[PDB]
This record gives structure tokens, sequence and C-alpha cells, in this order.
């Protein structure tokens, strides 16, 4: 029951708006991750919603 | 490419 969240491994500095930039620790809901490699993300932490590269996050167990 | 399917960058 319940979701799985996500935890940054890395910080992240996006080049685009449409990209998070993000630091190592932080958490998210992934919203999207139906389409590529980059998911659409829900930060618990600045409430954003953007892409995240998925290599730069791993499930939080 | 749409913005799921850009490459990804590279690990640290």
């Amino acid at each position: 029951g319940g979701v799985t969240l996500f935890v940054a491994l890395y910080d992240y500095e996006a080049r685009t708006e449409d990209d998070l930039s993000f630091h190592k620790g932080e958490k998210f809901q992934i919203v999207n991750n139906t389409e590529g490699d980059w998911w659409l993300a829900h930060s618990l932490t600045t409430g954003e919603t953007g892409y995240i590269p998925s290599n730069y996050v791993a499930p939080v167990d | 490419v749409s913005l799921a399917r850009r490459p990804l960058p590279p690990l640290p």
C-alpha cells in the first residue's frame, strides 16, 4: 500500500526551468515516469513540479 | 525529442 518516494543522490543545477534544481537528500513524489528517462516529479522540499533526471535519484526503501 | 526523452546528464 501507499507510494514509493525517491531521493536525490547528487546535487543538480537545471539548465532550463522545465527541470528542477535539487540537492542531495531532497525527496520527491514521481508524477509521471512513463514518457522517458527524465521523470516529472514533485519536490517535497520546494513544492515545485518539474522534470528530473532518473539517474540522479533512487527509490527510498 | 520531448522533455522526457532528452539525454541524461552524466553522473558527477
